[PDB]
């Protein structure tokens, strides 16, 4: 179903025409989508496939960790000021009292631009290298894309096929974050307000407030 | 081997695993294809064009605009507008656009007249460039040399292959800095060698992350 | 009366266009002569 | 692969070497006015510019001939370099320019009483030239009678020059007298047989065009006591206004009714 | 005034074109006659028995 | 025609302002309506075409 | 004309140096501009093809549907809401809503979402034919995919084959200039802010004053 020649594909029933000969459903994700043939050569499909699960994985973690400060606030768990919008986190670092991880200034209480900068591009920029590198000093398979070993404590990649099934999740999962991330992305420029305020202005008035709303906030004036 | 075969330098220092096609035989081979866009050995050949063709470009523009805005700071040369992201406007200006200032050097008027001869002058150079023409045909693409090498500096191959490592990477920063000046421009709207002096005056409080970054969402710049 | 122009326009250029593609249509070929 | 090719695109490389050499070059009159019999023998269409013109008959022989080419190709290529080098500092300074002794036939006085002249690289920053007079001569006739001399004796030291790096005294041999070449054609232009022969008519027809200008520009100098700019410039200015004519009447012509 | 007219003679208009309708009157008409002969250039040419070359047209 | 009328001494108008005189032009008209405007006028009384 | 190795090029004198191989002239508006090798692959130059196509029809469309109402406005009696082809959409929320042709008994659309979700009935069900090469019960099963004809021929303008390869180089190249064009009404859009009529006749009232350079050039910096 999600895996060989009659897998589920992105039209649907009327998806018969419409697959790339290239894409046979040998990889997760496999809905036959390609319209601009830019996976044809082999080559560059792999590679396409890594930065897709590598955004993916990014988007899930950027999705939750969007929504999280600003569901702490709303219920009432901590206090972040303007810096519960994710779109205003940024500047938080640049408050008297500094970044304070949930409100709490005993927590991180970060005060330095650079510092927090200089110490991701070390963090960031070793563990991105070891990923390109394949190798290091964890214990992995040998798949760059989907290590195992040190990265799944938990066995849950032990079975084969339900390893190849989680890996449909993953991506579907991740394919959702993405688009939802652009959506916050794009909210965010447009509307100027937080996702869930957002949602809330849709849910109060459904037929109104929704995007055709401020379809004409960009009207190129003379 | 220092700058190119296997052993040459990678874009990730020690954790080097360059994709298959990168194989050192060409000039800035870091093997850094990430996204796989030059698989293809024709897409790669021309896309290798293209770099040092905008590498060129870049050098020439990036010495291009600080040239007349150092000349400018230093009080050597006045201009009608020296910031770069604003010399264009100089030929709608009352006197036109005088060369270093001095009204005896080409006094452009006309828009028109600049954009007509460009188009027919660079016209005909890139048509040279790709078709060949009165400096030689047969040339190479990237590195015709001939007329274009005077100097005879590319004479030894082992030079003319480690200046050529040169060009690109003298030419690759070159690119990157003019990419700075262009979001730099957009965002401080100052010319780039002013915003340089700012952040040595006060780099702890002038710098973009402090300056502009924390109004970059909801409040203007 | 601009009704009776905008008439008078129409069929006057309807004429002259038919003129004009007239002699368009290889009209020096339409002769007897070989 | 060659080091010349065309101007306008494939194929746009036509050098007809026919219409300047050979027995159909063009001549100084028509083909209705002067047959090609008429001509001197002598001039057989070997030269750059023969244009078969040579009434007095001064080229008696192909030594005469020789002899005289390398007068005219030196006083052409001279003429050539003075032509630009006499109205262009000229026009910088009637556009704005700072430059002492526009006027070619009034630089010279610049430099009298101490007073020096001032170089301008054009496309950039202008110079101050410290070099006195008595200085300027010392070192241009130094320069200049070595220059000419290495040219009378075919020979000179070694040195470098871009086209062929670094050269001994050997290259100076094997030297045509009029047409050097070697560290004298740095990119390497005269590479072409064909594209070298057709260059060569440019030459001396550029050359034989800034004879006579220079020509003009002394002998208006003499009349209208003005650079040449100035006189090109007033023309263009007042064309019936300001000319030959003009100047020759030199009083204010009353109106005839 | 007392009665009402177009009253755009001596007025230099380009064409006569007082209102813009006139403008659509004569474009549609020469467009429609343009159209059925631009279709019919080749059956015309036909009957010369020769091709529209460099060498085509009455010629002495 | 108009090198005379613009750069060498100029043209007799005789609509100049202070009485008819020879004239520099220095601001031809252009504009392609007036052109047009001219050139598809009608040939009657008032409009004269050109 | 327009095929084989005879074919016009985009460089004219000087494209024969830059000509790709894969690029021979098999298909309507080939010059032979490929400088990037982006259609280095026969699979993916056969999409990106069709894309160009579509791309290119939508435009003329585009093209057409952008000026026509603005056209109508100014040379008819016709009263749209909005005839500007950027103000056209918020129409829908006016208090008539959207009147076609500006009278209140045609369309009379009142609600954006009803629209949408027509299109996207309409829009979804007519694209997946397309894409699927056959419509409901096997509508277009062996018709091109690109160039169906049949239902999509009325007029049968295209039954002789080399009829049809000359007017697929006259779709291609109106295409393409619709194409082009549209990037005009885009940015024009944005910087004049007027329609692309208006940016006209104030071009024709006086070119000299009425430009780009002279108007708006100096701003976008
Ligand atoms: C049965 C009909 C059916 C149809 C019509 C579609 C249609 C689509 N599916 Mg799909 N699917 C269908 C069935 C099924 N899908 C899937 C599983 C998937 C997946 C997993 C995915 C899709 C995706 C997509 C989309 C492909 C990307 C895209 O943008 O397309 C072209 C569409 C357009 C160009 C839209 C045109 C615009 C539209 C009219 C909206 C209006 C736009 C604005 C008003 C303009 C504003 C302008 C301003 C901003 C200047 C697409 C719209 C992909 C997706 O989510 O993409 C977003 C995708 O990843 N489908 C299954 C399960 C087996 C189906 C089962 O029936
Ligand atoms: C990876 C994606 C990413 C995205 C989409 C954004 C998006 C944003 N960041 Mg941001 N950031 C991101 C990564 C990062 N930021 C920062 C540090 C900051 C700061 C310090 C600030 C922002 C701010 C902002 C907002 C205004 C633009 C700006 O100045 O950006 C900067 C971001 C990258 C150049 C904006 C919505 C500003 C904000 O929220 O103020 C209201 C702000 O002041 N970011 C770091 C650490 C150095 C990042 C990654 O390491
Ligand atoms: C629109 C008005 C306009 C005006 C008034 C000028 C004025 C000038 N331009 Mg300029 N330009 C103008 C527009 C434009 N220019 C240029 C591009 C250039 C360039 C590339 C150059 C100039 C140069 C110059 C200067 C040359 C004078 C000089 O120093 O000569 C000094 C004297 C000489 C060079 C030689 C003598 C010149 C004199 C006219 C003699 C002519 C002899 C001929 C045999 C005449 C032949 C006539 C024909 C009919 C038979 C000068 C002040 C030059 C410069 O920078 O000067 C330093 C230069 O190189 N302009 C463009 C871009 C297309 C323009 C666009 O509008
Ligand atoms: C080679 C050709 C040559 C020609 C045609 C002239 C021509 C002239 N020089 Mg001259 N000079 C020449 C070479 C040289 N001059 C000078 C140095 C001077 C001076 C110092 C002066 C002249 C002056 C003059 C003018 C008055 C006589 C006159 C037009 C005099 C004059 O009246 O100039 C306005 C004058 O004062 N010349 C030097 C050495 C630098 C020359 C070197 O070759
Ligand atoms: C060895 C040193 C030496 C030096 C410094 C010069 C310098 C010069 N020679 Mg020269 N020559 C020398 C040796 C010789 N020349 C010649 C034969 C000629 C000729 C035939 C001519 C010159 C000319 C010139 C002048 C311009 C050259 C040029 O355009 O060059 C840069 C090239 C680009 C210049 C001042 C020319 C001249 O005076 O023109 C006015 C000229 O016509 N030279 C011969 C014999 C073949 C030489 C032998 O050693
Ligand atoms: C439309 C006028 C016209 C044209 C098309 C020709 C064409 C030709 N002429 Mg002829 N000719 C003309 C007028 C013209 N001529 C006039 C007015 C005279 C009297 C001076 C002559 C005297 C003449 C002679 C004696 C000969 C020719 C010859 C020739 C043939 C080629 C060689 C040549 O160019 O010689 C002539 C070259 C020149 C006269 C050089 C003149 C310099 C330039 C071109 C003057 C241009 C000034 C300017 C544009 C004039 C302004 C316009 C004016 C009306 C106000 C050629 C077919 C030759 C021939 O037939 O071979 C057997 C030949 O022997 N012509
Ligand atoms: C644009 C062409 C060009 C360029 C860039 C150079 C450049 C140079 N030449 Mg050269 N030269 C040239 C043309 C050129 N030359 C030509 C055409 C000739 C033949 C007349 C010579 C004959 C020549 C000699 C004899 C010498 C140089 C020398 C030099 C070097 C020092 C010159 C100096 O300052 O003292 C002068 C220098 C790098 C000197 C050198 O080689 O350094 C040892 C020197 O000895 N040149
Ligand atoms: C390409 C497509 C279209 C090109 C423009 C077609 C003409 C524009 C519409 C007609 C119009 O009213 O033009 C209006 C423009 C604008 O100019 C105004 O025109 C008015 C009516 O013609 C008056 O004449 C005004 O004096 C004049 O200012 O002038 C012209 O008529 C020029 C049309 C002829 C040149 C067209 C381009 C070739
Ligand atoms: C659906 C579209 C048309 C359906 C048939 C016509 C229905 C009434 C149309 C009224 C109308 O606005 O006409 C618009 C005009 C009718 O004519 C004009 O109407 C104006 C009101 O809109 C005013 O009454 C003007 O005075 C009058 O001249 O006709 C057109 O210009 C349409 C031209 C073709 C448009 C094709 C679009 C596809
Ligand atoms: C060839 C080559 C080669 C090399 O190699 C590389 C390179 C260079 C890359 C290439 C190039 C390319 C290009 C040029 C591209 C461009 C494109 C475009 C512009 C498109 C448009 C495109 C455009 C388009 C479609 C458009 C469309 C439109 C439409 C549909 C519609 C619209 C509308 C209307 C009617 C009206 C209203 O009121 C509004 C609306 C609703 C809005």
């Amino acid at each position: 179903e999600f895996y060989g020649p009659d897998r589920a594909k992105w039209l649907g029933p009327f998806s018969e025409g419409s697959v790339p000969s290239y894409l046979k459903g040998e990889f997760p994700g496999d809905y036959g989508w390609d319209t601009a043939g830019l996976s044809a050569d082999p080559e560059t499909f792999a590679r396409y496939r890594e930065i897709e699960v590598i955004h993916a994985r990014w988007a899930m973690l950027g999705a939750l960790g969007c929504l999280t400060p600003e569901l702490l606030q709303n219920n009432g768990a901590a206090d972040f000021g303007e810096a519960a919008v994710w779109f205003k986190a940024g500047a938080s670092i640049f408050n008297e009292d500094g970044l304070n991880y949930l409100g709490n200034p005993s927590l991180i209480h970060a005060q330095s631009i650079v510092a927090v900068l200089l110490t991701q591009l070390v963090i960031m920029g070793a563990a991105e290298a070891y990923r390109y590198s394949g190798e290091g000093p964890v214990e992995t398979s040998g798949d760059s894309l989907y290590p195992g070993g040190f990265f799944d404590p938990l066995g849950l990649a032990d079975d084969p096929d339900t390893l190849a099934e989680l890996k449909v999740k993953e991506i579907k999962n991740g394919r959702l974050a993405m688009f939802s991330m652009f959506g916050f992305f794009v909210q965010g420029l447009v509307t100027g307000k937080s996702p869930l305020e957002n949602l809330a202005d849709h849910l109060a008035e459904p037929s109104v407030n929704n995007g055709f709303a401020s379809a004409t906030k960009f009207l190129p004036l003379p | 081997v220092e700058w190119y075969g296997p052993n040459r330098p990678q874009f990730l220092g020690p954790f080097s695993n360059p994709p298959s096609y990168l194989k050192g035989e060409f000039p800035g081979d870091y093997g850094w294809d990430t996204a796989g866009l030059s698989a293809d050995p024709e897409t790669f050949a021309r896309y290798r064009e293209l770099e040092v063709i905008h590498a060129r470009w870049a050098m020439l523009g990036a010495l291009g605009c600080v040239t007349p805005e150092l000349l400018q700071r230093n009080g050597v040369a006045n201009f009608g507008e020296a910031v770069w992201f604003k010399a264009g406007a100089q030929i709608f200006q009352e006197g036109g656009l005088d060369y270093l200032g001095n009204p005896s050097l080409i006094h452009a008027q006309s828009i028109v007249a600049i954009l007509l001869t460009q188009l027919v002058l660079m016209g005909l150079i890139e048509g040279y460039r790709v078709n060949g023409g009165p400096a030689g045909e047969g040339l190479d693409a990237l590195y015709p040399g001939e007329a274009f090498d005077p100097l005879g500096l590319a004479d030894d191959p082992d030079t003319f292959a480690e200046l050529k490592v040169k060009e690109l990477k003298n030419g690759r920063l070159a690119m990157v800095s003019m990419l700075g000046f262009g979001v730099q421009g957009l965002i401080t709207r100052k010319g780039p060698i002013e915003n340089l002096a700012d952040h040595l005056a006060a780099p702890d409080a002038t710098n973009f992350w402090v300056d502009y970054a924390p109004k970059s969402a909801g409040i203007g710049y | 009366m601009l009704t009776l122009k905008i008439f008078v326009y129409t069929v006057v250029t309807f004429f002259v266009s038919l003129f004009i593609f007239g002699f368009l249509s290889n009209d020096p070929g339409r002769n007897p002569g070989q | 692969v060659s080091r010349s090719g065309g101007w306008l695109g494939s194929d746009s490389q036509n050098i007809n070497l026919d219409k300047w050499y050979g027995p159909d070059r063009v001549l100084y009159l028509p083909g209705g006015l002067l047959a090609r019999d008429e001509i001197n023998p002598v001039l057989n269409g070997t030269l750059p510019g023969d244009y078969g013109y040579d009434p007095l008959g001064l080229a008696k022989d192909a030594e005469t001939l020789a002899k005289y080419r390398a007068n005219e190709l030196l006083h052409a290529r001279w003429a050539m370099l003075a032509a630009a080098g006499a109205i262009i500092p000229e026009g910088l300074a009637a556009n704005g320019a700072d430059v002492k002794g526009a006027t070619w036939f009034e630089t010279g006085a610049a430099m009298l009483n101490g007073g020096t002249l001032n170089w301008f690289a054009v496309p950039f920053v202008n110079f101050n030239n410290p070099l006195p007079l008595f200085a300027v001569v010392a070192i241009n006739v130094a320069l200049m009678a070595a220059a000419e001399n290495y040219r009378r004796t075919e020979d000179g030291p070694a040195g470098y020059a871009p086209g062929v790096g670094k050269f001994d005294e050997s290259v100076y041999s094997n030297m045509d007298n009029l047409y050097p070449g070697g560290p004298f054609d740095p990119l390497g232009l005269a590479d072409d047989p064909e594209v070298l022969a057709e260059l060569k008519v440019k030459e001396i027809k550029n050359g034989r065009l800034a004879m006579v200008s220079f020509l003009g520009f002394a002998v208006q100098a003499a009349v209208t006591g003005e650079g040449p700019y100035a006189n090109w410039s007033k023309h263009v200015a007042d064309p019936f206004g300001y000319n030959l004519l003009t100047i020759l009447s030199s009083e204010d012509r009353a109106a005839v009714l | 005034l007392v009665d009402d007219r177009l009253a755009g003679e001596g007025t230099g208009k380009i064409l006569g074109i007082n209102d813009p309708s006139l403008f659509w009157a004569i474009t549609i008409v020469f467009t429609i006659v343009w159209g059925v002969f631009y279709v019919s250039t080749r059956e015309i040419d036909a009957a010369s028995d020769r091709e529209n070359d460099d060498d085509f047209g009455l010629t002495l | 025609l108009v090198w005379k009328a613009m750069y060498f001494g100029g043209i007799y108008d005789t609509w100049a302002p202070g009485g008819g005189d020879v004239r520099i032009i220095t601001n031809p008209t252009v504009s392609p309506g007036v052109i047009f405007g001219y050139l598809f006028r009608s040939p009657f009384g008032g409009d004269g075409w050109i | 004309v327009w095929y084989g190795p005879d074919r016009p090029k985009f460089l004219g004198p000087f494209s024969d140096g830059l000509v790709p191989a894969y690029l021979t002239g098999e298909f309507p508006g080939d010059y032979g501009w490929d400088t990037s090798g982006l259609s280095a692959d026969p699979e993916t130059f056969k999409k990106y093809r069709t894309i160009e196509v579509i791309h290119a029809r939508w435009a003329m469309l585009g093209a057409l549907g952008c000026i026509f109402p603005e056209v109508l406005e100014k040379y008819s009696g016709v009263q749209f809401g909005e005839a500007v082809w950027f103000k056209a959409g918020a129409q829908i929320f006016a208090d008539g809503g959207l009147n076609y042709l500006g009278n209140s008994g045609l369309v009379h659309a009142q609600s954006i979402v009803a629209t949408l979700v027509v299109q996207v009935l309409l829009m979804g069900a007519v694209e997946i034919y397309r894409a699927n090469g056959e419509g409901p019960n096997g509508f277009g099963e062996g018709q091109d995919t690109l160039y169906p004809g049949g239902a999509f021929d009325p007029l049968g303008l295209a039954d002789d084959p080399d009829t049809l390869a000359e007017l697929k180089v006259k779709e291609i190249k109106n295409g393409r200039l619709a194409m082009l064009s549209m990037l005009g009404f885009f940015v024009q859009a944005i910087v004049t802010g007027k329609g692309p009529l208006d940016n006209l006749l104030q071009h024709l009232e006086e070119p000299g004053e009425f430009n780009f350079y002279a108007l708006y050039a100096n701003s976008l910096a």
